[PDB]
């Protein structure tokens, strides 16, 4: 009493998948003997006939109905390597009450069970790498990765199925990318949002193409992370067609993901034998025919009908015919209660997709190795914790951390510039107690001494402004740094506007003198000149305090640590129109001083025993302040340069001019 | 003499998405009754048919598809109604040796004669619809078309076809979408991407929703031109549907006035066809063989093509007839029946049959148009001559079809000519009363009065003033006078004359008052010295800018000043100019060296305010004029430069400042002199 089994898969040497076909054929024969040495089908046995499609559909069709027709009334169907072939019969199948189980169709097509009812596949489909990828995503915690996509359907389901895997949980697709001939466009749009681990669907073709395109971007590397199918031929990369040591170099560490040919389990399987033993079994059999992933499938295929068979004659065969639907129902059933281990690890149907494994593994310097593999009927991975090895120390980081810090102002800098001003301002404070002391005598009587000392209030002003404007914001809360920026600015412009007040209006009077109370009038009217510019500024539109933030240039490790410098700035909203007026209200009034210097500098007025001195410190005033004020606004963007310029500028300009002013008067009376 | 069965294997669509078998079975049953009883078409084989249910699934066909192969009796052909079906069969019959030939399979993927070597249709792909299209674009001078789709196999073919079919004609897809479900978001992309010209893939369920989101984003009304496919229902739109919110007025304001297209599949003429029939006589046998309401029988616009369908197999079977001995292992008497159908040209009921290179028939397209809440045909057109007939019926909102797309007419904003005429005949007077005062200084240089000022020096700021008054033509004229050829030339004019005339005329006062107040604290030699080193100053200042950076045309551009109570055509206005890549720091360093030397010539004219000098008698009267000079050109110099905008006002200003100083500066220094030589002889 003869069980047939419908077997239909490709066998010619002809076809290009025939290496599937043929590949499993003496594993099929280590099952089907064993099934005929234990007898568990008794008093009945197994009789496989085989048909070939030679994956085409129309001679696919042409088998089917031989078979139905020619062949003794079979009982499954079983089989089916290439998809359109298997679709065409599994979709027809419930026209005769057959069941068919396949050990090699991958597409995701064939879950719809509202379509395909009676499919089975003990092989796990495409999509089954999306809920283990999503478990590595965990593992590492990757929750930024982009997708690239070859424009197939056969890929193109495994990418739209991991958007529904990924849901629910807290994984973010940057970037979603499609391609046909040329990824290198993707992969550029890819880097443009700063992805750091991909996810690529492609043939082995594109492969290449899309590995030198990461070359190209420098997409490879420490902080980058490749993740593509696993199902490619061995030395792929050599393909003689980029450069091919530039290949190797962006392939390194780029993670494949497969599904598993047999069980890692040294434990015994339903048969009685290890998937080790079973392993040299098939070997040792399929002596000259290379092998194929498909083996183990192809095993526990049998199995899984050859129990199936005796749970249906629990339920009650030679009266089958294919018009019988009650016992086509029962051999469903009895298909669908699977669960036993075999060689591919435990054999258990989910709505007739088989619940497996799926292997990782990576490329090391020569060759791909694994390095993990997870377990979708616990839902758990479990890594190989040294094999898996990485650039730098620790995994890439999925996105760039970006640390925006604030520049700051030299700590020794800042504390040797405020030690020569202090210097200047006792030299100042010397000065002025030499001047009021000696203010009865004669010679110090005839140089005006009031605006002397208002000179030397103007030196002191302006070093204590000096103090201001390198406190770099960084030593001061904020608030103080705004109320601190309007300080300066106030302190600054009295400095200088009493300092050069005196020298300008000494100058004045001389010229007047020599062209033919009041001094203290012209100085006053400048004063309030600038008071009331500095009111208007400070009441209708006052100073804060702004970030810039720059190029994002340095890298100072070899880490993926990306800084923007943020420089602090506290200016207007339109200070620019602002500062123009002020700098150019001053400019004008120090070159009218210096042309009435050069035009007064032979005349000689005892009244004014200092205009020649004045002369030239009215000179240093001014080449100083254009110096400052233009060296100033071109190094805006460097904070430590910048200050030492200016406050050298304001300490050799002050002490400069009052050393003019005043050392004279002392080398005479002190002599 | 003997009539032998000759038979046919038919499936027929009873239900599924597709019911067409409802109305394709008995137009099949009538026309081989049609075909049996003539004895001059086929008088020694009798035709049968022997059909099976396909329900419209593969899963259910192939099992018939079994039953019809491997039971006797022999089949000589196939049919196919459904499109998957018809797919599966086609695939499959190359085994067999046997012809497939459909009537109702529009997939445009049944044209593959690489897959499908034996494979006929009367029913036309669905990229008939594109040439149709393309040609309706060169009707109205369409070449920016966008295109929304649903995401379905046979749309995405026909858009793919539709690609390389507008390449050809020089026409561009700007914008493509596409949705599964919803389509709020690409009709969203296509109001914001500006597409005049759309063309719509969707089913009528889809089309509610996409009209009615449209009538929300309002992309309808005058502007916006739509194409749709035409097999729906006529009250589409007026159908009830709760998934919309969208009302039924708001459908009727939005889809009105869009072009629809759809095949042919009835003669509209009265002809007669090979059977002795005309089309209201076949719809009269039909519907009354028909057991139900023809609204109600499915596939009711389909049964034509199934009676041309078997007038075409008799008609290919007359040709070849040696048909008694089919096998389905001999392939001779398949490849006769293939030259027999593939050389098919015959006139029935749907009109002129004919095959095209791979299978697919050849026929009329009908395009109509929603007019009135109700459709109107407007046109039909013949793909393969080519030929558009066009009734003259369609309608538009302005009585012309709708732009593709808006030009932009860029207009020129151009000075006002009456003020650019008034100033120039001001300027000329002025450079009139130059050449008076000039003449009249030189003339008289031999008397003492004129000899004791230094006559030279007023003869060149006289020639300052006219050069500056001269360099008012250039400085008003723009590109409609010029164009766009000759006008570095003249900005290159404009910018010398002006440069020198001011270097000159405010040179020759400047050195009067220098050497004025030097001699305060007298020979020409330094008085001569002077304004050759000012002057050369100038000129080489201005000849670095000339080749460092010369000047050039550039357009300024505007927003969008779009007029009112016309057609939708933005019209946008440039101002033309002319300056150096970097005119701002060059003309600021000019600027301000020309700032401080005015101020410090005003400060040394008020300085010697009251001091007299015989060598020098005019020098007063200078200082009362290098002050409106100054305040003129201060006044004057950064207005310019804060409107640049608005030329007629920056004009105004420049040339009214230019003309007023040069006048005030020729009287004020030539007047006193020619009263005090006139009066006193
Ligand atoms: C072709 C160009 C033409 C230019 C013409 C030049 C005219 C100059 C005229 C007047 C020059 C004096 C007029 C002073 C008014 C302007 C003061 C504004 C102060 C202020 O609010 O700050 C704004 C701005 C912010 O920039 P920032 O980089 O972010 O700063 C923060 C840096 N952190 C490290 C904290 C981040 O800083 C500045 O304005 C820079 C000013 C530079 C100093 C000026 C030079 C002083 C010289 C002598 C001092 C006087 C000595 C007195 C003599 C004594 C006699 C005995
Ligand atoms: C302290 C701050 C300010 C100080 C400055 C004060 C005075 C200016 C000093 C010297 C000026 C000397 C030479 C001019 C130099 C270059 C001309 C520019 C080239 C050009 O050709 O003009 C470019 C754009 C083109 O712009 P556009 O395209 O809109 O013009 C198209 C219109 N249809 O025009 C404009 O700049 C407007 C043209 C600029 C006009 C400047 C005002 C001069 C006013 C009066 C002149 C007084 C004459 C003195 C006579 C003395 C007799 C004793
Ligand atoms: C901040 C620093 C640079 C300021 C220093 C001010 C210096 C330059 C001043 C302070 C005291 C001054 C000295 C006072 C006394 C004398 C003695 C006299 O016979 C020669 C000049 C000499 C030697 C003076 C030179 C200038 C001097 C040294
Ligand atoms: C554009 C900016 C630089 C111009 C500023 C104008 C300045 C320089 C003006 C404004 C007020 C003027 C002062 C007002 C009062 C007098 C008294 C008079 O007996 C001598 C001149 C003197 C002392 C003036 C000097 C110049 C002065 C300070
Ligand atoms: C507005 C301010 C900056 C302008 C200042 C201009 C100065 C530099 C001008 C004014 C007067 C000029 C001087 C006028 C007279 C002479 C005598 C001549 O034999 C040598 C040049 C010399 C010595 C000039 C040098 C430059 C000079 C000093
Ligand atoms: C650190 C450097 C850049 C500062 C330089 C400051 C310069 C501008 C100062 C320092 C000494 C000054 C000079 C002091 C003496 C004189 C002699 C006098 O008859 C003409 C002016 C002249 C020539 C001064 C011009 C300006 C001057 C040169
Ligand atoms: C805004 C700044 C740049 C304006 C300052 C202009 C400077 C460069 C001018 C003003 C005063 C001038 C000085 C006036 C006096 C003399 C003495 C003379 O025997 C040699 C030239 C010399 C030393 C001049 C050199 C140039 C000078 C320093
Ligand atoms: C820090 C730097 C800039 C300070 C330099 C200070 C300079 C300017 C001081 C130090 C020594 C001083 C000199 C000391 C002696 C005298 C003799 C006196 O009869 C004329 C002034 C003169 C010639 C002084 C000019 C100014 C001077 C040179
Ligand atoms: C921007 C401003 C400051 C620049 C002005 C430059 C001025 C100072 C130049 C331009 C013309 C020059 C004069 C040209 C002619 C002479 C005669 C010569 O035998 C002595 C120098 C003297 C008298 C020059 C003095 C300086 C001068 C007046
Ligand atoms: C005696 C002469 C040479 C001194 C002239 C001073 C000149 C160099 C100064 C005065 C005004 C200044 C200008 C002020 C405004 C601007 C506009 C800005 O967008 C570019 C810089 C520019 C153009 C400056 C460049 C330098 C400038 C032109
Ligand atoms: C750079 C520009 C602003 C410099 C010009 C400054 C002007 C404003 C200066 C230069 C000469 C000055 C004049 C010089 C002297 C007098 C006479 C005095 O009894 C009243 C003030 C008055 C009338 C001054 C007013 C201001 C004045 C005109
Ligand atoms: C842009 C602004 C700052 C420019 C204004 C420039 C100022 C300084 C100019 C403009 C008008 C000029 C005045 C015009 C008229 C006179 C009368 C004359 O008998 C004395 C000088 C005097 C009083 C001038 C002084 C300078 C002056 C006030
Ligand atoms: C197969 O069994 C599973 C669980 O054992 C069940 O969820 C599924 O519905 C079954 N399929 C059938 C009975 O067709
Ligand atoms: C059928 O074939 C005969 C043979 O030549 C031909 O005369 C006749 O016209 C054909 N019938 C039709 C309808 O063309
Ligand atoms: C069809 O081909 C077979 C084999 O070549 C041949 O025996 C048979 O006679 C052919 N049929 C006809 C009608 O010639
Ligand atoms: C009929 O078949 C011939 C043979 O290949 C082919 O060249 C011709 O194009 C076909 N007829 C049509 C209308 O395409
Ligand atoms: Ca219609």
């Amino acid at each position: 009493p003869p069980l047939s089994i419908m077997g239909l898969m490709p066998l010619t040497k002809e076809v290009a998948k025939g290496s599937i076909g043929r590949g499993v054929l003496p594993a099929v024969e280590l099952a089907i003997e064993q099934i005929r040495n234990e007898s568990l089908l008794r008093p009945y046995f197994l009789d496989l006939r085989l048909y070939d499609t030679e994956c085409d559909n129309a001679k696919g069709l042409k088998a089917f109905y031989d078979a139905i027709k020619y062949g003794p009334n079979h009982l499954m169907v079983f089989g089916g390597v290439c998809p359109s072939v298997t679709s065409i019969i599994a979709e027809s199948l419930q026209g005769w009450n057959l069941v068919q189980l396949s050990f090699a169709a991958t597409t995701p097509v064939l879950a719809d069970k509202k379509k395909y009812p009676y499919f089975f596949r003990t092989v796990p489909s495409d999509n089954a790498v999306n809920p283990a990828i999503l478990k590595l995503l965990k593992h590492y915690q990757w929750k930024r990765v982009g997708t690239l996509t070859q424009d197939v359907q056969r890929f193109s389901e495994v990418r739209n199925d991991l958007t529904g895997v990924l849901y629910g949980e807290d994984i973010e697709i940057s970037d979603t990318e499609s391609f046909s001939n040329d990824p290198c466009t993707s992969v550029k749009k890819l880097k443009g949002n700063d992805v750091r681990i991909i996810l690529g669907q492609f043939d082995q073709n594109m492969a290449a193409k899309v590995f030198c395109c990461a070359y190209e971007e420098n997409m490879y590397g420490s902080k980058y992370q490749w993740i593509i199918p696993g199902w490619y031929e061995p030395s792929w990369w050599e393909q003689v067609h980029c450069l091919r040591k530039n290949l190797l170099a962006a392939m390194e560490g780029y993670i494949g993901v497969d599904f598993e040919p047999l069980s890692s389990k040294q434990i015994k399987t339903i048969s009685g034998k290890t998937p080790q033993q079973y392993e040299r079994e098939y070997n040792n059999k399929r002596s000259g025919v290379g092998p194929s992933k498909f083996h183990g499938y192809a095993y526990d295929g049998i199995w899984v009908i050859a129990k199936t068979l005796q749970r249906a004659m629990e339920t009650l065969i030679q009266d089958f015919n294919y018009t019988d639907h009650t016992l086509g129902r029962i051999i469903l059933n009895a298909m669908n209660e699977t669960n036993f281990f075999g060689v591919t690890g435990q054999v258990v149907f989910r709505n007739g997709e088989r619940m497996g494994t799926i292997k990782f593994t990576q490329f090391q310097d020569s060759r791909e190795v694994k390095v993990g593999e997870y377990n979708a009927v616990a839902d758990t991975l479990e890594i190989i914790n040294d094999t898996i090895r990485f650039q730098g120390s620790e995994p890439p980081k999925d996105k760039t951390i970006i640390l925006e810090q604030l520049r700051k102002i030299s700590l020794p800098l800042y504390s040797i510039l405020s030690a020569l001003t202090i210097l200047g301002m006792i030299m100042a404070s010397a000065f002025l107690f030499f001047n009021i002391k000696n203010r009865n005598q004669k010679l110090i009587k005839m140089s005006s001494p009031y605006m002397n000392n208002l000179i030397i209030l103007g030196g002191m002003l302006s070093y204590a402004s000096i103090f201001l404007f390198g406190l770099d914001g960084s030593f001061v809360s904020e608030k103080t740094f705004e109320t601190l920026c309007t300080v300066r600015t106030w302190i600054l412009t009295v400095g200088y506007t009493t300092a050069f007040g005196a020298m300008f209006a000494k100058t004045w009077r001389v010229h007047a003198i020599f062209k033919n109370q009041k001094l203290l009038v012209i100085v006053g009217g400048m004063l309030l000149i600038d008071l009331c510019i500095l009111i208007c500024w400070q009441a209708v539109d006052p100073l804060r305090r702004t970030v810039e933030k720059y190029s994002m240039e340095p890298d100072p490790a070899g880490r993926d640590i990306s800084i923007r410098p943020l420089l602090e700035h506290c200016e207007n909203t339109h200070m620019t129109i602002w500062l123009g007026i002020v700098y150019a209200y001053k400019g004008l009034l120090m070159l009218f001083g210096c042309f009435l210097a050069w035009e007064t500098r032979n005349v000689s007025i005892p009244a004014l025993n200092d205009s020649k001195y004045i002369g030239m410190s009215v000179y240093n005033v001014g080449i100083m302040c254009i110096i400052g004020a233009a060296v100033s606004f071109l190094t805006r963007d460097q904070p430590n340069v910048q200050f030492c310029i200016v406050a050298l500028v304001i300490i050799f300009c002050s002490t400069i001019t009052l050393c003019l002013v005043f050392v004279p008067k002392l080398i005479t009376l002190r002599t | 003499s003997e009539r032998r069965a000759v038979y046919i294997g038919a499936l027929f669509p009873m239900s599924g998405g597709w019911p067409g078998g409802q109305a394709c079975q008995p137009a099949v049953e009538m026309a081989l009754e049609d075909v049996n009883s003539r004895r001059d078409i086929l008088p020694d084989y009798e035709l049968k048919l022997i059909h099976h249910d396909s329900k419209c699934d593969p899963g259910q066909a192939t099992k018939y598809l079994y039953e019809l192969l491997y039971n006797d009796p022999i089949k000589i052909i196939l049919m196919p109604g459904c499109s998957s079906v018809s797919t599966l069969v086609a695939e499959a019959a190359r085994m067999w040796n046997l012809i497939v030939l459909s009537y109702g399979s529009s997939s445009p993927a049944l044209s593959n004669r690489q897959r499908f070597p034996t494979f006929f249709r009367t029913h036309p792909s669905a990229t008939l619809h594109n040439p149709t299209r393309v040609k309706l674009f060169e009707k109205w001078g369409w070449k920016k078309i966008a295109t929304i789709q649903q995401t379905t196999e046979v749309f995405t073919s026909t858009l793919d076809d539709l690609e390389e079919r507008v390449k050809e004609a020089g026409i561009e897809i700007t914008f493509r979408q596409s949705f599964f479900s919803d389509p709020a978001v690409p009709v969203k992309n296509l109001k914001r991407q500006d597409a005049r010209i759309i063309v719509g893939l969707f089913y009528e369920t889809e089309a509610r929703k996409v009209f009615c989101e449209v009538y929300k984003e309002r992309l309808f009304g005058k502007k916006y031109v739509w194409f749709l496919i035409g097999w729906y229902a006529d009250n589409w739109f007026k159908i009830y549907d709760p998934s919309i919110n969208c009302t039924v007025d708001e459908m009727t304001e939005a889809v009105e006035g869009h072009i629809t297209t759809e095949i042919v599949m009835l003669n509209p003429a009265n002809t007669r066809s090979i059977s002795n029939m005309t089309s209201q006589e076949f719809v009269e046998k039909l519907t009354k063989r028909l057991k139900r309401h023809p609204e109600e029988t499915g596939g009711f616009q389909e049964a034509p093509l199934a009676y041309d369908a078997i007038w075409a197999l008799a008609l290919a079977l007359n040709k070849t007839s040696r048909l008694e001995d089919f096998n389905y292992n001999n392939q001779t008497i398949t490849d006769q029946i293939y030259r027999a159908m593939n050389s098919s040209s015959f006139e029935g009921v749907s009109g002129h049959v004919v095959f095209d290179a791979s299978g697919s028939r050849m026929a009329w397209t009908l395009i109509e148009q929603l007019q009135g809440g109700s459709y109107k045909k407007i046109g039909y057109y013949d793909s393969t001559k080519d030929d558009l007939s066009w009734s003259k019926t369609d309608k538009w909102i302005g009585g012309s079809p709708p732009a593709d797309q808006t030009l932009v007419i860029k207009t020129f904003r151009f000075l006002s000519q009456k003020l650019f005429i008034s100033v120039s005949v001001l300027s000329s007077l002025g450079i009139v009363l130059a050449v008076v005062c000039l003449s009249f200084n030189i003339y008289n240089s031999h008397v003492r009065y004129i000899q004791n000022s230094q006559p030279n020096l007023n003869n060149l700021t006289a020639v300052g003033c006219s050069l500056a008054l001269a360099a008012v033509f250039p400085l008003g004229l723009d590109g409609y006078h010029i164009g766009r050829n000759q006008f570095p030339f003249v900005c290159q004019a404009r910018l010398w004359l002006l440069g020198l005339g001011f270097s000159l005329g405010y040179g020759s006062m400047f050195t009067k008052i220098w050497w004025v107040h030097t001699v305060f604290t007298l020979e020409p030699w330094k008085l001569y010295a002077t304004v050759g080193l000012l002057v050369g100053m100038d000129v080489l200042t201005l000849a670095i800018w000339q080749i460092v950076d010369p000047l050039h045309r550039t357009i300024e551009t505007f927003a969008k000043e779009e007029p009112k109570e016309d057609i939708d055509v933005s019209i946008l206005p440039q101002l033309e100019h002319c300056s150096s890549r970097k005119m701002n720091t060059w003309l600021g360093i000019f600027y301000g060296y020309k700032g401080l030397l005015l101020l410090l010539g005003i400060f040394l004219a008020y300085e010697t305010k009251s001091v007299s000098t015989e060598k020098i008698n005019d020098h007063r009267a200078v200082g009362m004029a290098i002050y409106n000079v100054a305040v003129l050109c201060l006044i004057t110099a950064p207005v310019t430069m804060i409107l640049s905008s608005q030329q007629d006002a920056a004009f105004a200003f420049a040339s009214l400042a230019i003309v007023f100083s040069s006048y005030i500066t020729l009287v004020v220094l030539f007047v006193p002199k020619m009263r005090r030589l006139i009066t006193r002889g």
